[PDB]
């Protein structure tokens, strides 16, 4: 029965021989990125509390926001003019995402349900399309696959792949052991990473339904996780202060990026369209540019009030969203 | 100004939205948000007299009571969110001397939390009535479940309700105490424990959250006023 | 009616 | 040859006290209105009628105060129509906007104790009351800056004011009144209503309860202040109308040097206060 | 359903005035600002008046302001135009058209049936082919000018293209010079200059047939063309 | 426990790569796709929509 001691030495010494160099040594030569300075362009003031998600749409002008007085805005944030505001039955909500279409957004919080809302009706109100129900415990994140899958995670240490219009899951992932509390869709979309309060970041398959890697660097809950856009990379947050990148083909960590300075925990994570900066928002109310490859603290976005609870760069990458408790939705461009 | 005339429409559907929020904005600051914390057998379902979610009034002040029995375990998860709630009611049954190291251990625990660091606590200690019981009859000593109590002796301070015998007013003050005792270790005042005896039977708890946290934002105002 | 020793005060 | 001409000795002496008042009423006021604005942690809708005042203040002891001075040391206007009709207008308004701004604060702490769990004034309604508070004070001095002249007397060149032209002065009688009721009256009945009741409610932990009786100091302070430093001014200008012998005399000059600093030396303690109650602008004062 | 039945039209003497209420079922009528659009017995479509969502901007067509005014009972979900001082020219069918406007949204995608009422700096759009014969499967490209260049500075070209069947309430087909409106078949394309438009409708079908308008919603006036027959 | 043993029996069979290709790919990525990032390169402010 303690053979899974000896396949978990099997798993590090594999890994341990992969590990030949560090990304650091590796990239000792490239020139670093030099300061990035990035002034707000955008303050967007809508939200009476507390924001705690943001999402960006494809177009990269439209963006959901939630709010703890339970609200979700859609911003034209070009114009910063509020397209949509949807009234949520739960005033708390944890979660907000945008699908790929702009047809829906979903949000979710300590309902344990979450509401996929039809934007495009022909009654011109924003309605909800679907509710879904299984979660035994608050949903952390969810992001839409399509218009008719969603991917969420929950405080009941499972995600579900649901599909909308059944309203059933099509397949449970059970593998984590702690609350998940941030969940990542591929670029392919084949597979999700989801980082939980165990302090361990788990690889899933939309289409198998299996855990395929586990990776435990953190010490304390993964607050926040993202993919490096090739979709072979990772970088995770946590309140250890430390953000640390993965590769999912090396199955082991590349580097690690903290400051002496920074002691409080890592809310959201997100990469620029190059993969070259790791945006993370800290709840000393600023968030921090991170040279991905030089591990080199390389900016501050320092304009807030309170915790950043939510950091998104655009599609096209022209900009960075940042939420916050301060209850003002930042765009950094 | 350089507006289209479907941007211009744009710009005052945005306007009618803001003017939508601004009529919330009031309900919400005129609502003030208490974290109803507690166990099962507290009674926290029925301290007040009107479930994660009740709505009182007192004064003609409405008052929204959050209960958040759906998920367990660390709560430390769950109560980031509620870092904005004007006062935790803690409801703790003294009668259950088994459980109640359970209930000083969860106090600590929300009290010395980094998100609830200025969210005072209205402490209830409910079931006084099963607590003067217990005491009266004998069998279960608060003294076995905690070594301390012998040692105790009623605070002179401690005011005691008509007719109590001593030992009903000892037992009842010791529990507050350790919850007190609590309170006392790690504030820097930024937030303060009310403790406040009431039974099932009593219908004036409403009144006595009004009257707490009347004097939380009177404390807190005092600071934002700058006036302390 | 302005005077040589007139006092004149501004608030 | 003008009788308001001082020896070297006595101007000294008076500006010396004129010295003190404007440099440290200006200071300090700047600094407030700076420590609110500089850091957004001092930066609230609660502050807005705190730096209101800052502001109006400042202006009377840099306008209102240092042009009087130099009008009273010699009864001469040194800064022409153009001026004497500002003067009559913005600092007089100044110093109306400023006991307005000291009863929307105590309007703003009377509702912050007396009924803490009512919400605070909306910013957009705070925003309302400051333009209020303005409007009204230039709308009151309108008059007097109105009828500004500056007659030319072979002594000296004096900005007076000429009211409408009456028997019994009723226009001038009345515009002095008001003034005296609306800016004097009225506000010490408001001011003096609501510190009471909020001090009897705060007096009513010994460093926590000493703090609630720290603030009921200030507050009898404050409203002893607005009675005693302002009396004297409004005497002084409705004097003309009981006994318009008493402006003829010289002595008056003298008077007139005393009565402006005593109600002018109301700015210097707005600061001192914030800084004695309020560590976040003690800190804030050496941190700038 | 959605629907905006109205009614309130019929003969009237010259110099009257009747008032046209256009009953919203099946939509939220306070979120769209309606418009008042007319079309004369033998002509094309006019833009009488817009009726913002709250009422706070209100527009009116040069020839009809000042006599016609337009209301709006949000709580009735109803839209009122009472015209006054009627004149022969005022003869038309009255159209109430639902527009909402939001970043992405189809402006005047649903018309009504039509009120028949019987009396006894404008940019241009000229619509040049006033009819152009057809038979099922060919592609036609039915083409608009404009005196300005309705390409704002935004990126936003607005000319819309409305089909009135024979016998029916003009219908959304292109919106913002590209943009389909929903419910429209992939047929029809929508290609643009600036002040020179063209709607292709490729494989047409028997259902293609009736009159095509442009409409500019650049600025106010709104003006559509004359109008171009497409017949079997 | 059976379970958790089957779990990580998969996990170990993964064929890994050595981190020093994983690294250099990552690297390449970034320089391939640096002049598209328009946060690593400044965008003009013309083409910056935000630019207000
Ligand atoms: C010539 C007369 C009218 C001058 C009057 C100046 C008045 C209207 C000005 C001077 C300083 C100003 C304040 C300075 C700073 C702030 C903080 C800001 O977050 C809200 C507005 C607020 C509170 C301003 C309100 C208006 C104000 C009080």
């Amino acid at each position: 029965r303690q053979e899974a001691e000896q396949l978990k030495n099997q798993i590090r010494d594999a890994r341990k021989a992969c590990a030949d160099a560090t990304l650091s040594q590796i990239t000792n030569n490239i020139d670093p990125v030099g300061r990035i300075q990035m002034r707000t362009r955008r303050t967007l003031r809508g939200h009476l509390a507390k924001i705690y998600a943001m999402h960006w749409g494809t177009d990269s002008r439209l963006l959901v926001s939630a709010s703890q007085d339970g609200k979700l805005i859609i911003w034209d944030s070009y114009t910063t003019n509020k397209v949509h505001a949807i009234p949520l039955r739960s005033s708390w909500v944890m979660t907000c995402a945008y699908a790929p279409s702009g047809n829906y957004v979903a949000c979710g919080g300590l309902d344990n349900i979450c509401s996929i809302y039809n934007l495009k009706t022909r009654e011109g109100n924003v309605r909800v399309s679907r509710e879904l129900a299984g979660h035994t415990g608050y949903l952390s994140c969810c992001r839409f696959l399509d218009d008719n899958q969603i991917v969420t995670s929950s405080g009941d240490t499972t995600c579900a792949l649901w599909d909308i219009e059944t309203g059933q899951q099509t397949t449970t992932f059970t593998g984590h052991t702690g609350d998940v509390m941030s969940l990542s869709l591929a670029p392919d979309t084949r597979l999700f990473v989801s980082g939980a309060c165990d302090a361990s970041a788990k690889l899933w398959d939309v289409r198998e339904g299996m855990c395929r890697q586990t990776f435990t660097g953190h010490e304390s809950d993964i607050n926040a996780i993202c993919f490096f856009p090739n979709g072979n990379a990772f970088a995770t947050g946590s309140d250890d202060a430390t953000c640390r990148l993965f590769d999912l083909r090396a199955d082991q960590e590349l580097m690690t990026y903290s400051h002496d300075n920074i002691i409080c925990g890592i809310t959201s994570v997100s990469f620029s369209k190059s993969g070259r900066l790791l945006l993370a928002g800290y709840d000393d109310f600023n968030c921090n540019v991170w040279d991905a490859l030089k591990a080199d603290r390389a900016g501050v976005l320092a304009g807030h009030d309170n915790r950043v609870s939510c950091l998104g760069v655009t599609d096209d990458g022209m900009a960075v969203a940042t939420g916050s408790w301060d209850s003002f939705l930042k765009i950094w461009n | 100004c350089t507006l289209s005339a479907e941007d211009k429409a744009a710009v005052e559907r945005s306007k009618m939205i803001e003017k939508q929020l601004q009529k919330d904005k009031q309900v919400y600051r005129a609502t003030h948000r208490l974290l109803l914390l507690g166990a099962d057998n507290s009674g926290k379902s029925t301290i007040v007299k009107q479930i994660f979610e009740t709505k009182f009034q007192v004064d003609k002040v409405n008052f929204h009571m959050f209960d958040v029995g759906g998920q367990r375990d660390e709560r430390r998860k769950w109560i980031q969110c509620f870092n904005d709630v004007t006062a935790i009611i803690f409801v703790v049954d003294s009668s259950d001397y088994n459980r109640l190291q359970e209930a000083l251990n969860l106090f600590k625990s929300i009290w010395n939390n980094r998100w609830l660091r200025t969210i005072s606590v209205i402490l209830f200690l409910n079931k006084q009535d099963l607590l003067a019981e217990k005491v009266l009859a004998g069998k279960s000593k608060i003294e076995d479940y905690f070594p301390e109590f012998a040692r105790y002796t009623t605070p002179e301070d401690a005011t005691p309700e008509p007719g109590e015998d001593p030992r009903v007013t000892r037992a009842k003050y010791f529990i507050r105490d350790e919850f007190l005792r609590i309170s006392t270790a790690s504030g820097d005042g930024r937030h303060y424990c009310y403790p406040h005896f009431t039974c099932a039977v009593d219908t004036e708890n409403a009144r006595r959250i009004f009257n707490d946290c009347k004097d939380i934002i009177l404390q807190m105002n005092l600071r934002e006023y700058n006036l302390v | 009616r302005p005077k040589p020793q007139q006092f004149f005060g501004l608030m | 040859p003008n009788q308001f001409v001082q020896p070297a000795w006595q101007i000294v002496l008076w500006a010396a006290a004129y010295t003190v008042i404007v440099v440290t009423s200006v200071v300090g006021n700047v600094v407030v209105m700076w420590i609110i604005l500089a850091h957004k942690r001092m930066r609230t809708v609660t502050n807005y009628f705190l730096v209101n005042l800052a502001f109006a203040e400042a202006s009377m002891a840099a306008f209102n105060t240092v042009v009087n001075f130099t009008y009273a040391v010699h009864n001469e206007w040194y800064y022409g129509l153009f001026y004497c009709k500002f003067h009559n207008f913005f600092p007089i308004a100044a110093v109306f906007a400023s006991i307005y701004s000291m009863t929307a604060v105590a309007f703003d702490r009377y509702m912050a104790i007396i009924h803490p769990l009512q919400p605070r004034l909306s910013a957009t309604a705070t925003k309302v009351v400051i333009c209020v508070i303005w409007v009204l004070a230039l709308l009151l001095a309108f008059p007097q800056g109105y009828y500004s002249t500056t007659e030319t007397m072979p002594s000296r060149v004096v900005c007076m004011i000429e009211w409408p032209e009456h028997p019994n002065k009723i226009y001038e009688k009345v515009y002095h009144i008001c003034v005296t009721v609306l800016i004097y009256f009225l506000p010490l009945l408001v001011i003096g209503y609501a510190y009471t009741v909020v001090g009897i409610t705060l007096w009513a932990y010994h460093e926590q309860v000493s703090a609630k009786r720290k603030v009921v100091k200030m507050m009898i302070v404050v409203v002893c202040t607005f009675a005693i430093c302002w009396l004297p001014f409004h005497i002084f200008f409705l004097l003309p109308y009981i006994n318009p012998d008493l402006y003829l005399k010289k002595f008056i000059q003298q008077v007139y040097l005393a009565i402006m600093w005593l109600a002018m030396s109301s700015t210097m303690y707005n600061p001192i206060i914030y800084c004695c109650l309020n560590d976040r602008f003690r800190l804030g004062f050496k941190h700038a | 359903d959605v629907q905006l039945v109205e009614s309130g039209g019929g003969l009237v003497q010259p110099g009257g005035s009747r008032k046209l209420s256009c009953s919203a079922s099946g939509f939220a009528f306070s979120s769209f600002g309606m418009h008042w659009v007319r079309q004369a017995p033998e002509k094309g479509l006019e833009w009488v008046a817009y009726i913002s969502s709250g009422s706070g901007t209100i527009y009116y067509a040069d020839t009809v302001k000042g006599r016609f005014t337009i209301s709006r009972d949000d709580p009735k979900n109803t839209l009122f135009l009472q015209m006054t001082s009627l004149r022969s020219e005022d003869t038309a069918m009255y159209y109430c058209v639902r527009s909402i406007y939001y970043y992405g949204s189809s402006p005047f995608d649903f018309w009504g049936q039509g009120t028949t009422l019987t009396v006894s700096s404008d940019i241009v759009m000229t619509q040049a082919t006033s009819s152009v014969p057809v038979t099922p499967g060919e592609s036609v490209s039915i083409s608009c000018r404009s005196s300005k260049s309705l390409l704002h500075s935004n990126g936003n070209t607005y000319l819309y293209w409305f089909l009135q069947r024979p016998g029916q309430s003009p219908q959304l087909l292109i919106y913002r010079m590209s943009n389909l409106a929903s419910g429209v078949p992939d047929r029809f394309s929508g290609s643009g200059s600036g002040t020179a438009f063209t709607l292709t409708i490729s494989r047409l079908e028997a259902e293609d047939v009736g009159v095509y308008y442009c409409m500019q919603h650049l600025e106010y006036p709104l003006t559509f063309g004359a109008g171009t027959k497409l017949e079997l | 426990a059976r379970k958790l043993v089957e779990q990580l029996k998969m996990e170990a069979n993964i064929d890994r790569i050595k981190v020093s290709k994983a690294a250099a790919d990552l690297m390449a990525y970034c320089e391939a796709h640096a002049k598209e990032d328009p946060l690593l390169t400044p965008v003009p402010a013309s083409e910056n929509p935000f630019r207000e």
